[PDB]
């Protein structure tokens, strides 16, 4: 039985400075800065993108991060579990 | 999301 793979989404707003969102994917998605900013645009173009995609337990200590990071840094950048 | 006038270099 092997295990349900999560995806990590990160969900685009108006207000979060893409400078934060870029430093989010290097910090909790060992992203380099290129990749990086390439996803942080596909989010703000598209609405939403798949950061990566995790067992349960990955994925749900990225995303509780990365939440937590943006609230600590007054930035309303959503991050969400979608199962694959 | 909002740029800071900045360029991103992609
Ligand atoms: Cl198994």
């Amino acid at each position: 039985k092997p295990p349900s793979m999560y995806k990590v989404i990160l969900v685009n707003d108006d207000y979060t400075p893409m400078e934060f969102v870029i430093d989010v994917l290097q910090k909790f998605f060992s992203y380099d800065v290129e990749r990086a900013t390439q996803l942080m645009l596909a989010v703000h173009y598209q609405g939403k993108a798949i950061c990566g995609v995790f067992t349960a337990e990955v994925a749900e200590t990225k995303v509780a991060m990365v939440n937590k990071y943006a609230r600590e840094n007054e930035h309303p950048l959503l991050c969400t579990l979608e199962k694959a | 999301f909002r740029s800071k006038g900045e360029e991103l270099f992609t």
